[PDB]
């Protein structure tokens, strides 16, 4: 599924994200948006082998278990296709466990490189919340 | 089936050190997060702190920097160590996975004066 | 730190009866509320995860419901081995902070 905009905003505010251990709202539509715009069928294969799923693009490496990662450590507990589900729970659960960590929302390059720094609250801006 | 245990000193003097470790079983110390939280006789739940995957430490500032969580990898178990005890920290305390699922069954732990 | 209150202290309950327990966060916290059951002399049992999220195992009777500053356990009809303190704790600010509890008991 390809989520607007202010559709995806309200669902990660409903499921917490807004203010999540300092993170404003805006950061996290922000970071969907470059990692895979908004689209939570969205898949990449990595070099290593692993596959980043999900509209936040979460690694087999370490967070989820595809059945075809040798190092996969499945930190979140959950088979990756759980996480191209058009339901965003099983995504917003483990990115809230990931961002926990000690790089914080630094884990996911795209909002590194593309929204750290910038006016992340426009992402949520003319929505109704 | 996943199995946390707490083990270390019932009993302390004020001013000393406490050392406590939490082994794990049926689950990988190295595949998740881990934390300690506390409970005085008759009170609450306070946390204490916890560690994540990548070392990380996240410690409550009511302990006020007298608190230490660490991971050995090789026998798939975590320490606490709490400095310069007080009666204050007379409590059981519990190890447990970040998510919350599993915890250990606690240790009671009584600082004397 | 977020302050999480619950209320009542102590909530008397007759076997069968709804039992409804509240917490309340100082500041907004989203759905990052767990409930927590603790018997006598055990360490506490996460019921409810994400303020409704229901964990495998858990009674049907357990629900949680509620967001931002505002959340309720609701038990549909207690039974016996339901007495025990509650307590919910929020996940929204570190450090994490549990409430008072409440103390569920026979009536």
């Amino acid at each position: 599924k390809v989520f607007g905009r202010c559709e995806l905003a309200a669902a990660m505010k409903r499921h917490g994200l807004d203010n999540y251990r300092g993170y404003s709202l805006g950061n996290w539509v922000c970071a969907a948006k470059f990692e895979s715009n908004f689209n939570t069928q969205a898949t990449n294969r990595n070099t290593d082998g692993s596959t980043d799923y999900g509209i936040l693009q979460i690694n087999s490496r370490w967070w989820c278990n595809d059945g075809r990662t040798p190092g996969s450590r499945n930190l979140c507990n959950i088979p990756c296709s759980a996480l191209l589900s058009s339901d965003i729970t099983a995504s917003v659960n483990c990115a809230k466990k990931i961002v926990s960590d000690g790089n914080g929302m630094n884990a996911w390059v795209a909002w590194r490189n593309r929204c750290k720094g910038t006016d992340v609250q426009a992402w949520i801006r003319g929505c109704r919340l | 089936q996943v199995q946390l245990q707490e083990s270390g000193p019932g009993l302390m003097k004020p001013s000393e050190t406490l050392s406590l470790t939490c082994s794990v079983s049926g689950d990988s110390i190295r595949s998740d997060y881990w934390s300690w939280i506390r409970q005085p006789p008759g009170k609450g739940l306070e946390w204490i702190g916890y560690v994540s995957y990548s070392g990380s430490t996240y410690y409550n500032p009511s302990l006020k920097s007298r608190v230490t969580i660490s991971v050995d990898t090789s026998k798939n178990r975590f320490s606490l160590k709490l400095n310069s005890v007080t009666a204050a920290d007379t409590a059981v305390y519990y190890c447990a996975r970040w998510d919350g699922d599993y915890w250990g069954q606690g240790i009671l732990v009584t600082v004397s004066s | 730190e977020i302050v999480m209150t619950q209320s009542p202290a102590t909530l008397s309950v007759s076997p069968g009866e709804r039992a409804t327990l509240s917490c309340r966060a100082s500041q907004s916290i989203g759905n990052n509320l767990h409930w927590y059951q603790q018997k006598p002399g055990q360490a506490p049992r996460l019921l409810i995860y994400y303020a409704s999220q229901s964990i495998s195992g858990i009674p049907a009777r357990f629900s949680g419901s509620g967001s931002g500053t505002e959340f309720t356990l609701t038990i549909s009809s207690l039974q016996s081995e339901d007495f025990a303190v509650y307590y919910c704790q929020q996940s929204n600010s570190w450090p994490y902070t549990f409430g008072g509890g409440t103390k569920v008991e026979i009536k």
